[PDB]
């Protein structure tokens, strides 16, 4: 394929290659416990 | 430091001229040149521009028309016109700025350049 | 998680973000459509369609 | 004056002047400055290996695309002013259709502040003003970024803003505190800081930090330039080693988190 249209992440290790542009939604780390 | 602008007179459309501003100095290597015009009625406005690592911007609005270069060895740029157009009508200038000075906008007397029928 | 925790309910998120990235299309090296693709998106979000999408 | 100079970690800058009256001379007068954005190059050019000068604005604030012309930050990029541009710049879609951007790194968008009753950018409030009480005001830094892109969605809005525009920064909080306005309008990752850094917490933003037309903050370069690909992942390593949150605390505080 040439594209992904998918929930993907930015980092270093992904940069190197293919030219991820112009992030459209941000988003961080959180943890999940029950109650 | 002070320049001399030269080079106008009278030319038909779509005829051709050669600018040129000069000034002294023992450090010309790094110094932005840029044209200037200003045509009756009309604010001063950006024609074409040198960079100091040597990158060449042209105006968007007559694009083409003209082309810039520099001499190193040389204390002179001169600004080569081609392709003239009646909407050119206007007098010309050269100006410098930045390494070291102050007081930075540097105009000289104005050579104007006339295209007509 | 988020939204999922927002849905599935008894569950909940502890702490808050400890990192920051983003996400976005991906495209292989020196292809066209890069440059309009990045440049519609940010007129899209402009305008608030994504924003809108978002409550939906 | 101890020394004409000032302590270490902090980078020289060449600021212009007016001259006195406009008399003659106008002196290039050495001042060293500081902040957010200056201290990540500095740490930055330790590892592309740069050297670099400073030298702050002449005219205008940010920039505005007005009769076919620039001026500002992009108009000077657009004139080859200077290769690089940081500070607080905002990406939108005007400036990225003739200046490139690179990856943000802090997100931000806009956002009102009032002090001590509506909803948001649909509240009915916002609509007209022809309810019972009387008009109240908005602050709306004029020649800005956001100014742009409301005109962009709905106009009817800032044709009431053009009657009352505030100036500056300072000037706008005391006049909202003392009650000169209602509702002020500007970016959000500034509104955060100045109700953090404030007296008593009296100044809010609305909702849980509620946001609108999120946007993120970079450094800008000229079109085509080599340095893209470089300036590009360098800046992405530092956000991985966990240095922009050791950053941003020393200079985003919270007094009343
Ligand atoms: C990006 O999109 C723009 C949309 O306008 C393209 O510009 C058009 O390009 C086609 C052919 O590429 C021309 O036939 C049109 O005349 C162009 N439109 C205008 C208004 O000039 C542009 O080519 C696209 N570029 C890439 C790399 O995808
Ligand atoms: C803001 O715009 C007005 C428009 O008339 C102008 O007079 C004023 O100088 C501008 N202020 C700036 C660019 O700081």
């Amino acid at each position: 394929a040439d594209m992904i249209v998918a929930p993907l992440t930015i980092n270093n290790e992904r940069a190197q290659y293919i030219e991820f542009s112009k992030p459209f939604k941000y988003q961080g780390l959180t943890i999940l416990v029950k109650k | 430091v002070q320049l001399q602008e030269s080079g106008g007179g009278l030319v038909q459309a779509g005829g051709s001229l050669r600018l040129s501003c000069a000034a002294s100095a023992a450090a010309a290597a790094a110094a932005a040149a840029g044209w200037y015009r200003q045509a009756p009625g009309k604010e001063r406005a950006a024609a074409a521009a040198a960079a100091a690592a040597a990158a060449a911007a042209a105006a968007d609005s007559v694009k083409g028309r003209f082309t810039i270069s520099r001499d190193n060895a040389k204390n002179t740029v001169y600004l080569q016109m081609n392709s003239l157009k009646p909407e050119d009508t206007a007098v010309y200038y050269c100006a410098a700025a930045a390494a070291a000075a102050a007081a930075a906008a540097y105009w000289g007397q104005g050579t104007q350049v006339t295209v007509s029928s | 998680l988020e939204f999922e925790a927002s849905q599935k309910c008894d569950l909940v998120t502890t702490g808050e973000l400890f990192f920051r990235s983003g996400f976005g299309i991906g495209m292989r090296k020196d292809s066209p459509w890069k440059q309009n693709v990045s440049l519609s998106i940010l007129k899209s979000h402009e305008n608030g369609f994504m924003e809108d999408l978002d409550k939906t | 004056p101890l020394t004409e100079t000032c302590v270490r970690n902090t980078v020289p800058c060449r600021k212009f002047v007016k001259i006195n009256n406009s008399t003659n001379e106008g002196m290039n007068v050495k001042k060293c400055c500081k902040g957010f954005s200056i201290d990540i190059l500095k740490k930055l050019s330790r590892t592309v290996k740069f050297t670099y000068d400073l030298y702050l604005v002449t005219n205008g604030k940010h920039g505005k695309k007005v009769n076919n012309v620039w001026n500002g930050m992009i108009g000077e990029v657009v004139y080859q002013r200077a290769v690089m541009a940081v500070g607080s710049l905002t990406i939108n879609e005007e400036r990225s259709e003739v200046v490139d951007f690179s990856v943000p790194f802090v997100e931000t968008g806009i956002s009102v502040m009032v002090s001590r009753q509506v909803t948001g950018l649909s509240d009915k409030k916002f609509q007209r003003p022809h309810d019972y009480s009387p008009p109240f005001r908005f602050g709306t830094v004029p020649n800005g970024s956001t100014e742009r892109n409301i005109r962009n969605n709905y106009p009817y809005m800032h044709q009431y803003m053009t009657k009352f525009n505030q100036k500056g920064v300072e000037d706008a909080l005391v006049s909202l505190k003392t009650g000169k306005l209602d509702a002020f309008i500007y970016d959000a990752a500034v509104l955060n800081y100045k109700a953090g850094r404030d007296e008593g917490c009296k100044l809010v933003t609305i909702g849980s930090g509620y946001i609108f037309a999120t946007t993120g903050y970079g450094i800008a370069l000229q079109k085509g330039s080599p340095w893209k690909r470089q300036i590009d992942l360098a800046l992405l390593q530092f956000v991985g080693d966990g240095e922009m949150e050791e950053l941003e605390t020393l200079w985003l505080t919270g007094i009343c988190h």
